[PDB]
């Protein structure tokens, strides 16, 4: 053939293509061909492959310099941006080079293997140590304007997630998970610990829960909007612990308050917030049960001394209380068997040992 | 003179079979504490519980004439078919 | 021949029953090695 | 759909989409990474002719008998047809055809092969 | 008050009586019905569902006899509920008293359509043959009723002879009533009363006022219990004592004091009823059927130890303490002291015994 007249002709196109001066289809084929012609003369693939590899290696290794030291706003723009711009030309490199993928590589049954994969693989001399940490902290900062934050970095964050995933490895959901979901989650776990408690100092429990219930939905939404989905259950797991159980003690305490007042609406989103934590209800259930037990109690007393001498008023007094709380069981505690139980137990813990009897 | 006449009267009456209520159809002598066993051997801790009790198939008998006189295999003799306890 | 590559030509030799490869085996120098496993057997 | 095919020589063929989609070399550059005048500097029309139409027929997808008729031209014309399907990388046609390049060996000998392959 | 930790089910009971019993006017259908369900939501929580059991019948046993439970169809329903899930004992008895009271209604037609036949009788008689083995109504002393009853009593008694060659009868006197008339006072009165009342309230047609005994032998009911009824008539102002000043309520009562007729007797309005117990039996009512509860705690379990013993014949006494509750006591909560007492009873009746295998064993006889 002539490579000293052929390769360069193609290095240029591989270059041109990695800059999108938008080449006319007059070139795609012209290029593709070069390859096709090369790998036809069962090796005839190696060299070309060895050469391409460097082309990527260099270009990345000599464009990291444009990125290293980059800011956490400025850096994302840089990575995300360079990413799109890349995986794109990366792919279009495939076809111009596809002929090489299907035979020549096919014979490998080591390192040397596919191409689009390579591009990605090689970009992993632009993630592992370079921007990685860096790029993720960037993301972390932004996501942290989880405070009154600004709206578009979405592209900035999701952009990272993109490459962290498909970078997924490939060699021979980990990276994105090792590199990102690990820290992200971590940082998230602290953000809400500082917030939750500080909050519960100057505000109602039952004002907290609204802030509690809010963030869970909130972070649910963010996973959908721009983080990879695999990162949902867990985040829910983490934030839940943090915003509903750790505080599971103030709740246990406040609970008894509502029950005394009749703040159902509150009482209710509690049976909803706790519910989200493993067997964390045990107390509310035993707690509630103690309540209506005492309630049906004071209730029947407020009537009998010489008032038990009234058949109906009594059976009445009872049933009423029963109604209020059965009423609250369905509504407030979602007819959870656990509370109905507390309801029953407590009723059977008063209908039979009172001032009408003793 | 004076007078008040029964403008209107009403009534009720518990029933039974002919006349046997005076005995367990086993212990015929009177309506005291006999029940055979409790009258053949005095001095015990069972003669304190031998009042009057009824059934359902109409036969009339004491209170102790249930345990020491019955158990065998199925329903009441002569009048088998079915049986109900009740009447306490 | 000349025009026809190895990867391709080695595809033709793929629809031949092993024993047959003994016939092709001697057609000409090139055809010989090709008959030796590269994908076949 | 309506894609062009200005064959190496000069002719062009207002071809339908999926007609080209069988040729993986082109099915890529046209859909998400589309093109416009689809050049083929290696496969002339004289060749694409049979191609595009061979392609035409195959869209409804043990040595086939059908292709035996279409694939029954002098050697040279055939040993060009290997080279244009490999090019546009159309497995199918290559496969069949290819087989034919074998049926010239099915029941012959060394000097016998050469007596048709030189 | 009194030592009852199970007085509650008595209330849930006394309630229903209020709900059905003939109301001052009537219930709204749904109201009552819907209301009864409530009592049930209540009841299925009752610890000792065994007490509500008995009184409930003593309420009905009476509501029927007199027929003072309006909207019978209603009560016909409060059956249904009690049927479901608390044994099936209620299904046996209860309704009988309610269906037995029905045949009798047909029995009445046995006396009327036939009555026309050739059957003279000046009276508005209409008796209700009860199910002796049901209606807890006790009989004690024999009351004999004069004037205008021995014209029906034997008339019937005789009539009944007609349908049961060996049938016996016993008329309830602690429980039937009748209205009277006052062609002798300043105005006309329909003295509605009891049989025991009809009695002494009639001993004024003969020689003016008589004395306790002279008035006691007359009916020969039962002297102590007599003064009970008497004292009531006295509070009505029909039969007054010899001395104005007197707390007829509390006074006690003796055999040597006079009880005559208050020639006159004004009154608020006609058809005066008077059948509110002396006051004592309002008490007696309870105890008689109250301590009566004990008669089943224990009686029942001397046969209820085998019911589970079906698959038992060689057990250790460490095990049974409570193995008569889980699958049985679904009727009452036996206290800690009241469980070790009736066990001493079945040895003398050919039942369990202390198996001579271990210091803790039971030996069942069946
Ligand atoms: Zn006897
Ligand atoms: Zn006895």
């Amino acid at each position: 053939i002539g490579l000293d007249q052929i390769w360069d002709d193609l290095r240029a196109g591989i270059q041109q293509v990695y800059t999108r001066q938008s080449m006319a289809k007059s070139r795609y084929m012209e290029l593709y061909t070069h390859v096709y012609n090369y790998c036809t003369s069962q090796f005839v693939g190696l060299e070309l492959y060895k050469r391409l590899k460097e082309f990527l290696k260099n270009y990345l290794t000599n464009l990291l310099k444009d990125g290293e030291d980059l800011m956490d706003e400025s850096v994302l723009k840089f990575y995300t941006q360079q990413w799109e711009d890349y995986r794109f030309s990366s792919k279009v490199l495939n076809g111009i080079c596809a002929y090489l993928n299907r035979h020549w590589v096919r014979r490998e049954c080591k390192g040397i293997y596919e191409i689009y994969s390579l591009a990605l693989v090689t970009w992993r001399d632009c993630l592992f140590r370079p921007l990685n940490k860096q790029v993720t902290n960037a993301v972390l900062k932004l996501i942290e304007k989880e405070r009154n934050g600004e709206t578009i970095n979405t592209r900035l964050i999701s952009g990272v997630v993109q490459s962290y995933v498909e970078l997924g490895l490939n060699e021979d959901l980990t990276v994105y998970k090792e590199s990102f979901e690990s820290q992200f989650l971590a940082d998230t776990e602290r953000f809400y610990t500082r917030e939750s408690t500080e909050f519960l100092q100057q505000n109602p429990v039952t004002e907290y829960m609204k802030k509690a219930e809010a963030r869970l939905l909130e972070e649910q939404r963010r996973v959908q909007v721009y983080l990879h989905e695999s990162t949902q259950d867990e985040l829910a797991r983490k934030c839940e612990q943090v915003l509903i159980e750790k505080h599971l003690e103030i709740f246990h305490t406040e609970f008894q308050n509502l029950l005394d007042a009749d703040k159902n609406e509150d009482l209710g989103r509690m049976y909803n917030l706790v519910s989200r934590i493993q067997d964390g209800l045990g107390e509310l259930k035993k707690l509630l049960e103690t309540h209506i037990h005492n309630q049906g109690l004071a209730a029947i007393e407020k009537c009998g001394e010489a008032a038990l001498n009234d058949p109906k008023m009594y059976v009445q007094t009872v049933l009423d209380v029963h109604k209020k709380y059965n009423a609250l069981v369905m509504s407030a505690f979602n007819n959870d068997a656990g509370f109905v139980a507390a309801l029953d137990k407590a009723c059977g813990r008063f209908i039979n040992n009172n001032a009408v009897t003793k | 003179k004076k007078r008040f006449e029964v403008k209107k009267w009403n009534a009720v009456a518990l029933w039974a079979w002919d006349i046997v209520v005076d005995n367990c159809a086993i212990c015929r002598n009177h309506i005291m504490d006999l029940c055979i066993e409790c009258q053949a051997n005095q001095a015990s801790a069972t003669s304190e519980e031998c009042t009057v009790a009824w059934g359902v198939c109409n036969h009339a008998f004491h209170f102790h004439c249930i345990s020491r006189w019955l158990k065998t295999r199925q329903v009441c003799p002569l009048d088998n078919r079915e049986w109900e306890f009740q009447k306490y | 021949w000349d025009s026809l590559p190895d990867e391709l030509l080695l595809g033709i030799f793929s629809c031949l029953c092993l024993p047959e490869l003994l016939k092709v085996s001697g057609v000409c120098k090139r055809w010989y090695r090709l008959a030796s496993d590269e994908s076949l057997w | 759909p309506s894609i062009k095919l200005q064959s190496s020589d000069g002719e062009i063929f207002e071809v339908d989409v999926e007609i080209a989609k069988q040729s993986v070399t082109i099915k890529t550059m046209l859909e998400d990474l589309g093109m416009d005048p689809v050049p083929l500097p290696n496969v002339n029309a004289a060749i694409l002719k049979k191609v595009i139409q061979w392609c035409t027929h195959h869209k409804d997808d043990d040595i086939p008998v059908w292709d035996q008729e279409f694939l029954k031209v002098d050697q040279g014309t055939l040993f060009e047809l290997i080279l244009a399907a490999n090019y546009l990388d159309i497995k199918g046609l290559l496969d069949v055809t290819c087989k034919t390049v074998a049926n010239m060996i099915k029941g012959k000998t060394p000097e016998e092969i050469r007596k048709t392959f030189n | 008050m009194a030592q009852s930790s199970s007085k509650s089910p008595e209330l849930l009971a006394r309630y229903c009586d209020s709900l059905l019993k003939k109301s001052s006017k009537n219930p709204e259908e749904a109201e009552l019905e819907d209301t009864l369900n409530q009592v049930m939501v209540v009841f299925k929580y009752i610890e000792d569902k065994d007490v509500f059991q008995k009184f409930y019948a003593k309420m009905l046993a009476k509501r029927l006899v007199h027929q003072n439970s309006a909207s019978d169809d209603a009560e016909a329903s409060m059956i249904s509920k009690l049927k479901q899930a608390c044994g099936f004992e209620y299904t046996s008895k209860l309704q009988r008293m309610f269906q037995d009271i029905g045949v009798s209604k047909d029995l009445n037609e046995q006396f009327k359509k036939h009555l026309t036949n050739s059957e003279p009788l000046d009276l508005d008689f209409s008796i209700q043959v009860l199910s002796s083995g049901s209606w807890p109504f006790q009989q004690s002393c024999t009351f004999a009723l004069p004037s205008e009853l021995e014209r029906s009593y034997q008339r019937f008694t005789a009539f009944y002879a007609s349908r049961h060659s060996g049938r016996k009868l016993t008329w309830l006197y602690q429980l039937s009533k009748g209205e009277l008339v006052t062609n002798c006072f300043k105005n006309r009165y329909t003295l509605q009363a009891s049989t025991f009342q009809m009695a002494i309230l009639l001993q004024y047609n003969t020689e003016d006022a008589y004395t306790v005994q002279q008035l006691t032998d007359s009916t020969q009911i039962k002297m102590d219990i007599l003064a009970q009824v008497l004292q009531i008539l006295l509070k009505s102002k029909l039969l007054v004592l010899e001395d104005e000043n007197a707390n007829v309520d509390e006074v006690e009562l003796k055999p040597d004091t006079l009880i005559k007729l208050y020639l006159g007797y004004k009154n608020k309005k006609l058809r005066v009823n008077i059948n509110v117990p002396m006051k004592t039996e309002q008490k007696q009512e309870q105890e008689t059927t109250h301590k009566n509860i004990e008669e089943d705690r224990k009686l029942l379990i001397q046969a209820a130890i085998v019911r589970i013993m079906k698959m038992r014949k060689v057990l250790k006494h460490q095990q049974l303490l409570g193995e008569v509750l889980t699958q049985l006591s679904s009727r009452f909560k036996p206290r800690v002291p009241v469980i070790k007492k009736c066990i001493d009873i079945l040895i003398e009746k050919e039942y369990l015994e202390r198996v001579d295998g271990e210091k803790d064993t039971y030996s069942y006889l069946a």
